[PDB]
């Protein structure tokens, strides 16, 4: 390994270690004047010389190849001097080394004044590479090594990489250790295709033990103006935030592509707070605001990418003792795509609860809500909502079964206002006062079987658990209630057993279904499951008619076994894996979704992966909005195929890759390729990308973007001793996930 | 040739369990508590003057959401969400024992009805807890087997 | 697991005192030596010194018809002969009577269970 390979350059203190004051420690002399290999043993400090003369104010004069060995310092030099009163020593021209950590140097006139650890040179130079390798040096005139915190100081500095200087500005400090010091950082570069160049120049700050600041200018050569990029961080009695702000004075390409505007500016505002004060109160903020609805296509950020549709703006406040709750939230949104902008928003919500759990053999629970919708264009309806939900359980149990009989009683009372335009235009008319009361009923069940596999595997056990369900929600006409927060849900195997078809509380479908399904499982000898298969159907006794059935299937059947599902999970060994999934629908006459995966993970650096996805065009025709079925960009569905890899070469290199095909119309959706060196003094990093971006309207031809990153770092006077692989495997538009 | 289950889902030694966590009122500490109460184990909280009972200390919960598919113009199609839970059983006398859990879910995206697509994520992250709190219970019989050896 | 590894005695030619002579092109550059001390019973000791001495023990075992050495940290090093030379990662040795003083003292600090030739 590189760490163990480089570790054999730093000498270590093998002699016994003594903790405490060294002033009262005994003195040993081996040889007033002593001639010939004089040895001194004073605590951890050891001195060697051909000639040592002691003159007592105790002064010791050592001459001739004088050595030194302290707890964290080794010296060398012909002429020496010593004193016991202040623990100060003087050593002439020679070489010095750092023991216990890397660090090397040479000087003309040294000094080891006992006060703290301040050493002084006169023509010195402090590098960080192992002996025998000349790559870089920090050459100055006077250097003072302070060791109370982890700080170094340099005067008249002249950074040299080889026998050539590349720097000036005398007072600069190299922070050696693992303590934060307020200073500059290292720049980067790029050659992206939207702007012909790129350049950064960070700046750090450490206001308090829990505070930060990361001011960072930025160059955008194509445009021509520096875009300032501030930052912030904190940590307090409630969580930790990540405030941000990215100002930019003006542009030129934006003034040319989009003329006749007042001014061209840019900004941003990020804020992510999440904490739990004391033990009851809860807090949450997820603000994100942008200036123009094209920001993410342009200069990129680490808080949002090209694949995006809106920008969330949410608050929260919470109380939760043990059987109670409350919340005053606020959700608003902002849509980027400038095609149709009529998004809704939620004004202060409310969510009460209650959890009394011992009444007789039954249970108890209550819900509640009070919301006030408002739309963003002066003429779409705005309304109010109140909700209630008393429920009751009756759980049974046994060693091999269960029953979960349930009940409920829903209620709601809208009050709609500002109904002029919608009432005048369309046919169905909305009213100003509606109500809705509908009961429910649900019965559950379960079983478990077992066996001892006599077959190939001796000692393996197999289980087989069936299941069942029921449902009954009466039918009430809901054509007088605008659809505010209702969407059609998916149905995997886990979602098969559910009492809701539409999310939210605006539209509730009728039901007379009878679900089923079985599940098997093969255990190991020491109760380690390594196999799950699953099937399940649904038998509609009567279709679900919510009152507004504006869905366009191919064959319109109502009753019969309609939905199906599936699942699998294999765990071949500790360094493998396999997953899957599949849906179906007799109303579409085609598979609606399908997944797959496979993995191999020997360590954090070697891994391979494959995957598959699917979505039939009839799904996108019967679920997504109406303009998703006639445009040439969305009508064909998703049929992509991917692959990931990574494998170290020799002991310092690392190679990464990616790919994502699209078999429906042969194209390419991603490509990444980044090598990475790791020496004992520096590192190197490269990158690439071929992401998709935009859709040209003229001849229906997509637009691609290239990119070439670059990085460098000073390594050796720190603790980071790992190759950068995970930090580079999460940079493409479709990041990598762990499926083991 | 099959026979019904004759043992218990939770082994016959840990039928008096002590729960401990950092947020005794969060969603996970409700899901696990209810799931345990379903199986019959009585939970004496507020660690007291008894030393005969195995404990259970919960850990770090993380949720990650990212893109998984793209249309033919760059936009997003499907999101994918992952949860990771960690817990350590603390059988008295002997050493600790670590367990884990992991769930996978996905859903489509719709930029025209964003608000309705924010009340579908909440149901998903509410019902994923009921599986991340069932894998942990299903891993319990493995601990007893590693304790009898 | 290192403990579960079954010790397999080395052949006659493998047993001895191996000491690399010259630059090894795998240990920094100026002057480094990586020595091997292996008994007749398959117990190993890795000796390296440039400015500091670090030694890791291990045992010899067979795998895929190849004699593979496993250290404490689960390192899979295979041995192959080229004349009078044994070979594993970036290193080749001749037969030598005695090791360096530093690694001899290190062995004296941590003796191997088996008798040492």
């Amino acid at each position: 390994d590189l760490a163990s390979q480089c570790m054999l350059g730093v000498p270590s203190y093998d002699r016994p270690l003594v903790q405490g004051d060294t002033n009262d420690l005994p003195v040993t002399i081996n040889a007033a004047v002593f001639t010939g290999s004089v040895d001194i043993m004073q605590g951890n400090s050891r001195l060697q010389a051909d000639e040592v003369q002691l003159h007592q104010v105790r002064t010791v004069d050592a001459l001739g190849n004088v050595h030194y060995d302290d707890n964290q310092v080794i010296l060398k030099g012909p002429k020496g001097w010593a004193n016991l009163n202040t623990k100060d020593t003087n050593v002439w021209e020679g070489d010095y080394q750092m023991v216990g950590r890397q660090g090397r140097g040479k000087a003309d006139l040294m000094k080891q004044r006992g006060e703290n650890r301040y050493t002084i040179l006169d023509n010195g130079s402090f590098t960080s590479c192992l002996p025998g390798s000349d790559t870089w040096s920090v050459v100055g005139s006077e250097i003072i090594h302070d060791r109370e915190e982890q700080v170094a100081e340099i005067w008249n500095a002249r950074f040299k990489v080889g026998p050539v200087p590349i720097f000036y500005s005398p007072y600069l400090q190299l922070p050696v250790g693992d303590k934060r010091r307020s200073g500059f950082l290292i720049p980067n570069a790029k050659y992206t295709t939207t702007n012909y160049f790129e350049f950064y120049l960070p700046y750090y700050w450490n206001i308090a033990p829990n505070m930060d600041a990361t001011i960072t200018p930025h160059y955008m050569h194509r445009r021509g103006n520096i875009m300032w990029e501030n930052e912030f961080r904190y940590l307090s009695q409630a969580g930790a935030g990540l405030m941000e702000l990215d100002y930019l004075p003006s542009d030129k390409v934006y003034e040319d592509e989009h003329p006749n505007d007042d001014s061209s500016r840019r900004w941003l505002f990020y804020w992510n707070h999440s904490g739990v004060m004391d033990q009851v109160w809860r807090f949450n903020v997820d603000y994100t605001k942008v200036s123009d609805p094209s920001y993410f296509n342009d200069f990129d950020n680490k808080y949002g990418s090209s694949t995006d549709g809106y920008a969330t703006q949410k608050f929260s406040v919470g109380y939760a003792v043990q059987n109670f709750n409350a919340t005053v939230s606020t959700k608003q949104f902002q849509v980027f795509s400038e095609q149709n902008t009529s998004s809704y928003s939620a004004e202060p919500q409310l969510d009460v609860n209650y959890y009394q759990n011992d009444v007789g053999p039954f249970d108890t629970r209550i819900y509640g809500q009070a919301v006030h919708f408002v739309n963003t264009r002066d003429d779409m309806p705005e309304a109010t909502r109140v909700h209630l939900e008393p429920t009751i359980n009756l759980p049974l149990s046994n060693n091999w079964g269960s029953i979960n009989t349930e009940a409920k009683l829903l209620a709601t009372h809208y009050q709609q206002t500002n109904l002029d335009w919608y009432n005048s235009r369309n046919t169905t008319k909305l009213d100003e006062s509606v109500n809705r009361v509908m009961p429910q009923f649900k019965v559950d069940g379960k079983m478990v079987f077992e066996r001892d596999m006599e077959m190939l595997a001796p000692g393996y056990t197999q289980t087989l658990e069936p299941r069942a369900q029921y449902l009954y929600v009466p039918y009430r006409d809901q054509s007088d209630i605008y659809n505010y927060d209702s969407s059609l849900l998916q149905s995997d195997y886990s979602g098969l057993f559910r009492d809701r078809t539409y999310g939210g509380l605006d539209r509730i479908a009728s039901a007379n279904q009878v679900t089923t399904g079985v599940t098997s499982r093969i255990y190991d000898d020491a109760a380690v499951e390594r196999f799950n298969i699953s099937v399940g159907q649904i038998y509609y006794f009567t279709e679900s008619r919510t009152g507004d059935d504006n869905i366009t299937w191919e064959n319109d059947d109502k009753t019969g076994s309609l939905v199906w599902a599936g699942d699998t999970y294999w765990r071949i060994s500790e360094r493998w894996g396999l997953r899957g999934g599949i849906q179906y629908d007799t109303r579409l006459d085609n598979v609606a979704t399908s997944n797959s995966s496979i993995e191999y993970r020997r360590d954090e650096d070697r891994l391979v992966q494959l995957n598959y996805r699917y979505a039939s065009p009839e799904y996108i025709q019967a679920t997504l909005p109406k303009y998703y079925s006639t445009a040439e960009q969305y009508k064909n569905g998703i049929s992509q195929v991917g692959a990931v890899a990574s494998w170290p070469i020799a002991d310092r290199w690392s190679i990464v890759g990616a790919y994502y095909y699209d078999t429906n119309a042969n194209k390419q959706a991603d490509s990444m390729l980044g090598v990475q060196y790791s020496s004992c003094c520096y590192a190197i990093r490269v990158g690439y990308e071929r992401k998709l971006n935009g859709w040209d309207n003229d001849k229906q031809h997509a637009v691609y973007d290239n990119a070439i990153g670059f990085n460098i770092e000073l390594r050796g006077l720190s603790s980071n001793y790992g190759l950068g692989t995970q930090e580079m495997l999460r940079s493409n538009i479709l990041p990598y996930q762990n499926t083991l | 040739g099959w026979h019904l289950r004759d043992t218990t889902q939770v082994p016959s030694t840990m039928k008096v369990m002590i729960l401990d966590s950092g947020d005794p009122n969060g969603p996970l500490s409700r899901a696990v508590r209810n799931q345990l109460r379903l199986n019959g184990v009585e939970l004496l909280d507020k660690e007291t003057t008894r030393k005969d009972v195995p404990s259970l200390r919960l850990g770090k919960v993380s949720i990650a959401k990212d893109t998984a598919s793209v249309f033919r113009n760059g936009q997003t199609a499907e999101y994918q969400m992952i949860m990771t839970v960690n817990a350590t059983v603390l059988i008295p006398g002997r050493d600790i024992y670590p367990i884990s859990a992991k769930v996978f879910r996905s859903f489509f995206d719709n930029p025209q009805m964003a608000l309705a697509k924010d009340n579908e994520q909440d149901m998903i992250v509410k019902e994923m807890y009921d599986r991340a709190a069932e894998q942990l219970i299903r891993k319990l019989p493995s601990i007893r087997a590693a304790d009898i050896a | 697991n290192y403990n579960n590894v079954v010790k397999t005695p080395a052949p006659d030619w493998l047993a001895g005192y191996w000491q690399t002579k010259g630059p090894q092109r795998a240990l920094v550059s100026p002057e480094a030596i990586g020595s091997l001390i292996v008994t007749k019973e398959g117990d190993t000791l890795d000796c390296r010194q440039w400015q500091r001495v670090i030694a890791v023990p291990g045992k010899l075992t067979l795998m895929s018809d190849d004699l593979t050495n496993v250290t404490v940290k689960r390192e899979l090093y295979e041995v192959e002969r080229d004349g009078n030379t044994i070979e594993y990662d970036g290193m080749t040795m001749e037969r030598v009577d005695r090791p360096t003083a530093e690694c001899a003292a290190a062995l004296d600090k941590a003796p191997l269970p088996t008798p040492l030739p």
